[PDB]
């Protein structure tokens, strides 16, 4: 909910990916409240460019 | 359906009902539980629709063993009580021809 | 001027013995003995700074104050 | 017999009767009855068989 | 190991047809939260102070003083003796009445006993739980929200919790050596002699 | 002889709270009250 | 075009609409910045368009 | 966690809380002072903020 | 109609075909009442992946 926060506010200077379908860069970060919908660049640092 | 035991521990969960009910809650949790849900669900009521259902699915009902055991041998008296006799089909689960 | 609150430390504040306060008090009471002071001590758990009140940080404007 | 009262109080430690009353209340709405409706439609399926 | 739920049951999943399903399932779940605002906390965590002089151990040894003084740190502890020992003589009160319920044993098993039902534990547990509150002169609620599925033939205290990955701990809590359980078995066994 | 009868295992106390867990509502508005219970504590005892 | 979604939907920049509106705000952030502007308009209210 | 201090305390910097905060603005200015905030944020009111 | 009735639900989040010619995972369980209508994927659920 805080890394979706910040990656909520900035979307179109610094995209990244959404592992579901339903959500997206836009997407509130309210609604990340689900183990398996966590960005895998959140994970993973070294995936973002 | 069963003959009708003693009203024991087992012969109340034994039932085919049982078994429907017990497996469609515990299907229809890793529904509510799963990923695709979140765009609208949150994690407070995901975390409160599971226990809604594992309460319906704990809820000690004695309608299966009703279902099971007490309904045919209701069924089978009321049956010979009735003027007009039942006219009956057979059953299919899942054949299809 | 004559009038003033005092205060109980927070540690020991709300949960002091009001067995233990009376004989405060009566020992504070017979400390104005010695110099005549006539204290009017209250012990109603409620403040009292300047002719204004309180009850459980509630102002409580006296209305009979002012005619 | 046939008696709600036992999932009732099953479903009151959950309940939550006051707002964001979107999904749990839409449930006993059409779940509770105790003077909605008899209980009819069960008699009426284990007739039909 | 995404703490996703926290599951205690009153039933275990044993005697019931129930131990390969999950354990979303298997338990109830504790369903709770709390919205705080960062906005309120940034303002205390960045904002709170104490005086120049405190130090922590004189400043808690007179601030948990009155508060230790109390006979309370001790209540709970011997109402924990109380709730398990209403906890099993009610099992037992249940499992012999039933045919080969718990391994629980069976001294009045010569008397004739036909009302199995769920019911019919619910008026014995009830019976137990109503004649041990008013021996031990207590009002709380021992013993009351275990019967709230309706079925004390089959209950045994469990807790677990599911973490993301599929993990699980399922540490229940069995009952501990009970005293006056045994008093009752023994008094169960002179019965049949002395009827 | 005193006897001063107070103490439990910690097998009857583990026994006592899933009993007292299953005594409460597993909604918030039942586990709000022990929220506070201690949060007023913590407001009572602190230096901060 | 593209076809219709039925999942839960967001805004998203990968549009021709949104490439059409974040490229001609990217030419007009060169004319503002360009020499022509330059010499005319004051920085710090250059820098505000 | 840290053992109960036997000294007089005083506000100090070296705690992992505080190294939360002072990491947490020191991103947060880079976000400031970024290139994606240099061009639109007047730089009279950047370092006011 | 219990099968086609999840099946609704998740037309695009699961987004499975039906072989029945002329017909589709909009179709609803109200429609699913003849036995050449049922679908293969729910015959053999080996087809559904």
């Amino acid at each position: 909910k805080v890394f979706m926060a910040l990656a909520n506010l900035l979307a179109q200077p610094e995209p990244i990916a959404i592992g579901v379908p339903g959500m997206h860069q836009t997407t509130p970060a309210s609604q990340f409240s689900h183990p398996g919908v966590w960005p895998p660049g959140f994970l993973n640092p070294q995936l973002i460019n | 359906n069963q003959p009708l035991p003693r009203l024991t521990v087992a012969p109340t969960y034994d039932s085919a009902m049982s078994n429907w009910i017990s497996t469609t809650i515990a299907f229809f949790i890793r529904v509510v539980n799963s990923v695709n849900m979140t765009a609208t669900v949150n994690d407070l009521t995901r975390r409160t629709m599971t226990g809604v259902m594992t309460a319906m699915r704990q809820v000690k009902t004695m309608t299966p063993f009703y279902i099971q055991h007490m309904c045919p041998t209701e069924l089978s008296v009321l049956a010979s009580v009735t003027v007009t006799p039942p006219f009956q089909v057979p059953f299919t689960r899942l054949v299809q021809n | 001027g004559d009038d003033g609150i005092l205060l109980l430390p927070h540690e020991a504040a709300s949960k002091i013995s009001a067995d233990d306060m009376n004989e405060l008090l009566t020992c504070l009471r017979d400390y104005g003995q010695l110099f005549g002071w006539n204290y009017d001590i209250d012990w109603s758990d409620t403040a009292e700074y300047l002719k204004l009140y309180a009850l459980m940080g509630c102002r409580i404007p006296n209305t009979s104050r002012h005619p | 017999v046939l008696d709600p009262t036992v999932l009732t109080n099953a479903i009151t430690t959950i309940s939550e009767s006051t707002t964001q009353t979107i999904s749990p209340i839409s449930e006993i709405l059409r779940l509770l009855q105790p003077m909605g409706n008899d209980y009819a439609a069960f008699w009426k399926c284990i007739a039909s068989w | 190991d995404v703490i996703t739920n926290v599951l205690v049951a009153r039933v275990d999943p044993a005697q019931r047809g129930d131990a390969a399903v999950d354990i979303r399932a298997t338990h109830a779940t504790f369903a709770a939260a709390l919205p705080v605002d960062p906005a309120a906390i940034v303002v205390a965590m960045l904002c709170g102070q104490t005086e120049t002089n405190l130090i922590p151990s004189h400043h808690y040894g007179k601030a948990f003083a009155p508060l230790f003084a109390s006979n309370a740190m001790f209540t709970r502890n011997q109402r924990a003796v109380i709730t398990r020992e209403a906890f099993v003589c009610a099992r037992s009160a249940v499992a012999q009445c039933q045919d080969a319920g718990f391994l629980v044993p069976r001294p009045l098993d010569a008397l004739r006993q036909f009302d199995v039902t769920s019911a019919a534990a619910a008026e014995i547990m009830h019976a137990v739980n109503d004649a041990f509150k008013t021996a031990f002169d207590l009002d709380g609620a021992l013993l009351d929200g275990l019967a709230l599925y309706g079925d004390p033939r089959i209950a045994d205290l469990s807790a677990a919790y599911l973490q993301y990955g599929g993990n699980v701990v399922r540490e229940h809590v069995p009952p501990g050596p009970s005293h006056i359980h045994r008093a009752l078995q023994q008094v169960e066994s002179t019965f049949m002699a002395e009827m | 002889t005193i006897l001063c009868p107070w103490f439990a295992s910690s097998e009857d106390l583990r026994l006592q709270q899933v009993m007292h867990l299953v005594n409460i509502s597993s909604n918030t508005a039942a586990a709000l009250p022990l929220v506070e219970a201690l949060s007023t504590l913590l407001r009572s005892v602190t230096p901060l």
